[PDB]
């Protein structure tokens, strides 16, 4: 646990959903960077 | 600073979980190319209702 | 380094680079859709060759 009040579910299996959600979030704060330089 | 400054800039909601559907199948998946993986899995997205 | 066969996903490379050329243009423009500017943008990208 941690902070996973809700649930995705649908499909995916586990260490798949842990790990993407991972790639997901650092791309998202790296292209914010891209930005914050104009 | 004010349209736009939410710790990453303002990530427009719901792309989270679009990159992230893709992604988790690229993982399980291992496609040999990630383009044309996912041009393919969002034309079948679209297309696949309204 | 390897463990086993048991699991094995590891975040594949260049998958960052990919995601943030879609990322990094969502927010540049601030598009209404993500399904259409998904297959909009990968698209063209790929045709991009030739």
């Amino acid at each position: 646990a941690m902070a996973d009040i809700g649930s995705a579910s649908g499909y995916v299996p586990e260490e798949i959903w842990k790990k993407a959600e991972e790639a997901v979030n650092e791309v998202k704060r790296q292209a914010m960077t891209e930005l914050q330089k104009a | 600073g004010a349209m736009g400054s939410m710790s990453h800039i303002q990530i427009p909601p719901g792309l989270t979980e679009l990159l992230q559907g893709y992604t988790v199948e690229v993982l399980r998946q291992q496609p040999p190319d990630l383009v044309e993986f996912a041009v393919e899995y969002f034309t079948r997205l679209r297309e696949a209702r309204a």
